[PDB]
């Protein structure tokens, strides 16, 4: 029924830029807010953005504060987040979820997309 | 921000036992508290929303109850499937936080 | 009429003439351009469980408003003592506003460096929204109404309303407003603007305390003919049930019949403003009391009126059950209580329950010769027949009037934070600088004009309006408390300027001071 | 049939006012008894004449008159029933009503 | 209300017609909601402050409402009954009392 | 048969004309506003709320802070009027399970 | 003009007997004021008749 | 009769399109007249 | 005006109920007004 | 109706249950007419009208 | 008139009377040369 | 007027052109200042 899909995800240098991308198949899109939340590898999921159903307002967390930027394209069913200026503490699986009407909690998440901030 | 406090980090018991878990928050987050279940390599699912509000289509042994800072998730009648980290969010204020999480095992 | 005749003069004062005291203020505004002539969609930007209730959906209009709806718009300090300390009751009749004087000026910013001219072509708009046919704002007390002091310039403030939403989104039920769809009147330099309104019939405002209380209304010499039950029982024992009946007299006047009892209560936790004395925790939004409304919660404020203390408690008040004013100079956000006016509602307790206390006990069983009688406690209670109230008092900070919810069923329309309930109150008076183009391009181009002087407007208003009082004809041989100042000296004077010209209003008053009997 | 205790005013309905307890007499008008049941009274719910010549203080209940409300049945909830009933939470597959 | 040609007696829902009273949801309570929350305690640096639900809340000044509506099936006026007193006669069913 | 009535036979005919007295119209309409949106949303209030009783975590930190109304937080600001009468209902699902 | 406080609607004795031939003695005129416990207040009224 | 100042268009009761079998509010193939749905009264706005 | 003898409803122009980002025919956050669709005049109907 | 008859009528159940649902009345052999119904008065059209 | 008097007033409504509706509408314009 | 009427038509016009004014662009260096000309016109004619 609702499918999240993740796109973009890969290595790395830090420093380096990365656009992620999250489609939307099963439902109307703008209707909700949607939210990326990353998981490090060992550690529990963490809370980074979320945006507006019409993409007027959007939150980010204090750490990634001017250097990731979410967007909605509410025509093209697409969530895309902007990463620059990357770290080695970045580097975990992202993921996009949906947060649900009136309750606010994730109840769609989609598979993620692993992205890795090397030296190498 | 808020913090959330999970308890205990971890917690083993046997296919039939009762299980608790307990969550604490820093700040009133009212009922907008929700419990999810993660499976390795998978992302975390929903089971219980709201306080005590239990999502559709997950089993009746997941029970969850309370309200203000302190809030409890239950198992009863424990089942091979259950076992897995579970995380209570909250959900009442950006940014959203999760607790540090509960991991089950066998026995 | 022209460009250097006046079109009006400068009318303060008030006219006392027998049952009739007529107040008239004039004030000097500015108005800008709002939103760069634009109506703007507009939505909580929130998310989250805590954006629930507070969560809207509407519009920011390009217009202003005229709002004279607090008392300290009409009335000086000296006027409001006269008012409160002579009469039992006063009430609004007829209203005359004008507007006049209007200046337009444009503003040429170049290089840093900004030009003020005058000029004497453009105009401005205004309306009265008669047929109440806008979303009414005027009713909500808010900030941008005339000020207190006669001297001070004030900016004119934003229209704005909100419609049905959904969380931030809108419903199809939403209604949008074009103020633009209005005729409204259009103001060059010469021109001036006025209208008169005719107050609908309103009770006196009742500025007066009970020198009674509800539960003494009892000749203290006299016994009643009626009996209560005193004893169940002769004494300890088994079986020592029995039915004893007594008369109710000047020794036991809390069993006493009564025909009228205590108004409806709906309970308020109780703060002290010694600090020591409160709980160790944070309960102020979640310890309110609160009402629902299609799934959003609204704290209860203030709420019905309620006495706000027990006699010789003055240190507690209710928790939202109050209005509280800022003192002159107090910041927006988390200020000390010493940067705040709490008023109370002390004077209502002589016919209202008491807004920390239950309204009373009832029976929650039947008592048998196996069960005891048990009781219960009542947190709120609605209207019963035989109940009596006073309505909230009015402060002169404090609102006039508020307009009555157009509705099938409403009771005792009296609006909760003070004042005269209306269905037609005064009407709102919208104002808008007429956006004048900059020059357009030389080719046609079918988009509309973005492209603005910088352009804003002052003049004077002044508003009138003709109060119907209530005598006091009471034959107390004591004499009465009255509102008075103080004769102790101090560095400033009381509601007045300081030595930087900054008028402020040392403490609320309200208008309770005379006696009648209950 | 009654208690074995004083509850006359320990278990009595009241109003406060200002911090002062009063009786709540007679009070609001309710039917004093349901059908049948003649023998049983609103603890101070009704209007209590005194007999021709009955003392002031302690007397027993012979020496009184006590008024019912029997005919307001029709209209009026009786004084010593609750009043009715009210959902106090929503029922769900999890929990009853 | 009932379809056309339902039966009298333990129909399913798809035989039957259920209204509801959404557009009264600006000025009325919820129906299937608490009224709100009361405080029923005093807090103090022994206790914590303590709320309870309203399950049921009579009239208060300062409420304002709605009717409920009237449909096309339902019907049109009632008789008030004749007594000394009623608040908003309006009747519960709809229409005109 | 106690009541006067009018005797019809095949060619007689009956009638009478009835005056509805005063009622308000019903109220065809929904509301476009809600009773807790009827503030100016550009505006603050000039009314204060207690917003917060604690300075923080620890012992002894009770402190009142008092904050303006505004547009931020509509649920706290002062209103004229409140919602209606609620009586509360039980709340059934049209999906049974 | 209701000018002082009204004692009649208490329920009293001291009203006109049922019998038309016995003799009544006329009860005596009082009332209250507001009282903090048994103390006034400034509040509290003072009638002479 | 509404005299609202409403600038976008009401929510109206109305009959929809698409085909079907009967005409709601008509008669079937047997002569039997029924109502489909529950019709209310509120669907014009008025400022509150 | 329409002097109609049809028994059952008409269909109507009208606003659709479901929430939306926007209002249809009223401004946008920025202030640009909209026309969602365009509206012919023929919604009632006559005989033939 | 009733054969030209007045017949007294009451509720033929027994138990707890019948309490709520127990009434005493009278049938009679008149009819009445009842218009009290919206539809009986309009029309859809004229009630969408 | 004169320069510091306004020539005209704002005109925007529907008025639905009987079988007539009239409507009247007001704009602000610039033109160029 | 679509969901009442079967039929619609112009009958009169009424037109009006007023509180004119008229600015003069005088830009010097990249700057341009704008003021009143009150002394200037506007022509205006229908081609009846």
């Amino acid at each position: 029924e609702v499918q999240l899909v993740e796109s973009g995800g890969g290595l790395v240098q830090p420093g380096g830029s990365l656009r992620l991308s999250c489609a939307a198949s099963g439902f109307i899109f703008s209707n909700y807010w949607m939210s990326w939340v990353r998981q490090a590898p060992g550690k529990g999921p963490e809370w980074v953005a979320n945006i507006k159903q019409d993409g007027s307002a959007n939150h980010y967390v204090d750490s990634v504060k001017g250097r990731f930027t979410i967007s909605r394209d509410n025509a093209k069913n697409s969530l895309y987040l902007q990463m620059n200026s990357l770290r080695a503490e970045d580097t975990a699986v992202y993921y996009c979820a949906r947060e649900a009407y009136q309750d606010w909690n994730y109840d769609y998440w989609g598979q993620g997309t692993l992205v890795t901030v090397s030296s190498a | 921000d808020i913090q959330m406090t999970q308890s205990p980090s971890s917690l083993s018991a046997s296919v039939g036992d009762r299980v608790t878990v307990t969550c604490r928050a820093s700040e009133f987050i009212s009922r907008y508290l929700n419990w999810y279940q993660q499976k390795p390599g998978k992302a975390p699912k929903v089971l219980i929303y709201a306080a005590s509000s239990l999502q559709s289509g997950v089993p009746s042994r997941f029970s969850g109850s309370g309200s203000g800072t302190d809030f409890t998730l239950t198992i009863s009648s424990l089942q091979p499937e259950d076992f897995a980290t579970y995380y209570c969010q909250q959900s009442y204020s950006t940014p959203y936080t999760f607790g540090q999480g509960t991991k089950l095992e066998i026995k | 009429d022209g460009v250097g005749s006046s079109s009006g003069n400068w009318h303060c004062d008030s006219q006392w003439l027998g049952d009739r005291v007529i107040t008239t203020s004039t004030r000097t505004w500015a108005l800008p351009t709002y939103n760069n002539h634009l109506y703007k969609q507009i939505s909580n930007s929130t998310s989250g469980g805590s954006s629930n209730d507070n969560a809207y959906f509407g519009y920011s209009t390009p217009w202003g408003y005229f709002d004279f709806n607090r008392f300290h718009c009409h009335f000086s300090p000296r006027d409001w003592q006269r008012l409160i300390n002579n009469n039992w009751g006063f009430r609004p009749k007829r209203l005359n506003f004008k507007l006049f004087n209007i200046q337009v000026k444009e503003v040429t910013d170049n290089n840093g460096v900004k030009t003020i001219a005058n000029n004497l072509t453009s105009t401005v708009q205004v309306f009265t929204d008669s047929d109440y046919q806008l979303p009414y704002v005027l009713g909500s007390a808010h900030e941008g109404c005339l000020p207190p002091f006669p001297a001070d310039v004030f900016m004119i403030p934003q229209y704005g309303y909100l419609t049905l939403n959904d969380g931030s989104q809108a419903v199809g039920r939403s209604s949008f407003y074009c103020l633009e769809y209005f005729p409204s009147q259009m103001l060059r330099t010469g021109n001036n603007f006025q209208f008169s309104y005719e107050f609908e019939n309103v009770p006196f405002h009742s500025s007066y305390a009970h020198s009674q209380s509800l539960d003494r209304l009892m000749n203290p010499l006299i016994d009643q003919y009626l009996y209560y039950l005193s004893k169940t029982i002769n004494g300890s024992g088994q079986n020592q049930q029995t039915l004893k009946f007594s008369v109710a007299g000047p020794s036991n006047m809390a069993v006493q019949g009564r025909n009228y009892i205590p108004g409806p209560s709906y309970r308020q936790q109780r703060v002290s403003t010694t600090v020591t004395q409160n709980n160790n925790s944070e309960f102020a939004w979640p310890g309110a009391s609160s009402w629902a409304l299609n799934g959003r919660n609204s704290l209860m404020n203030p709420g019905p009126a309620m006495a706000s203390h027990k006699e010789g408690e003055d240190r507690f008040f209710p928790l939202s059950g109050s209005l509280i004013f800022g003192k002159q100079g107090t910041g927006r956000d988390n200020v000390d209580a010493d940067k705040v006016m709490i008023t109370n509602e002390e004077e209502i307790k002589t016919t209202n329950p008491v807004a920390t206390e239950s309204y009373g006990q009832v029976a929650t069983n039947h008592q048998s010769a196996q069960a005891q009688a048990q009781t219960g406690w009542v947190q709120n209670q609605g209207i019963l027949p035989g109940m009596v109230w006073q309505d909230r008092d009015v402060y002169l900070q404090g609102p006039i009037w508020a307009k009555i919810p157009h509705t099938d069923g409403n009771f005792h329309p009296s609006p909760l934070m003070g004042g005269f309930g209306m269905k037609h109150p005064p009407p709102q008076i919208l104002i808008k600088n007429t956006p004048v183009p900059a020059d357009p391009p030389t080719a046609f181009n079918k988009d509309k004009l973005n492209s603005f002087i910088t352009q804003y407007s002052t003049g004077q208003v002044s508003v009138e309006i003709e109060w119907e009082l209530q005598k006091e004809n009471s034959k107390r041989w004591n004499p009465e408390i009255q509102y008075t100042s103080n004769y102790y000296k101090s560095n400033n004077v009381e509601f007045a300027v300081n030595t930087e010209g900054v008028y402020s209003e040392p403490r609320p008053i309200g208008t309770r001071y005379l006696t009648r009997n209950l």
